[PDB]
């Protein structure tokens, strides 16, 4: 039990992966609010 | 409207420091979140 504590204190990639995936998707969602898709601008006030 | 920047939100006194040629600041994901008042030249945050 004393070695678990060292090996961790010094491995949680499966938990890091699901956090990263969700953040990478939420950022791609917002970064799409600045594409034209074939229009004159990306702003409705323009 | 700050000399062209049109928006909506609450304005608040800031504590960031632009460089003395930068007008407004942006966030990651690219949304305006700070401005500089042209007349008095002070930085103000923009919260929704
Ligand atoms: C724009 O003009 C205003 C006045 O029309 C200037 O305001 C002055 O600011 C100084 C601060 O250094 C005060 O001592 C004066 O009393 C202010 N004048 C008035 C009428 O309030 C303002 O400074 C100008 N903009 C810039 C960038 O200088």
């Amino acid at each position: 039990i004393g070695k678990i504590q060292d090996s961790l204190s010094s491995a949680l990639g499966k938990l890091q992966d699901v956090v990263n995936h969700n953040a990478q998707a939420l950022n791609t969602l917002v970064k799409q609010l600045s594409s034209k898709f074939g229009a004159i601008s990306s702003v409705l006030n323009d | 409207n700050f000399n062209g920047l049109t928006g909506t939100g609450v304005l608040t006194e800031s504590n960031k420091k632009f460089l003395p040629f930068q007008q407004f600041g942006r966030d990651i994901a690219d949304t305006t979140d700070a401005v500089r008042d042209p007349q008095t030249l002070e930085i103000l945050d923009i919260t929704p």
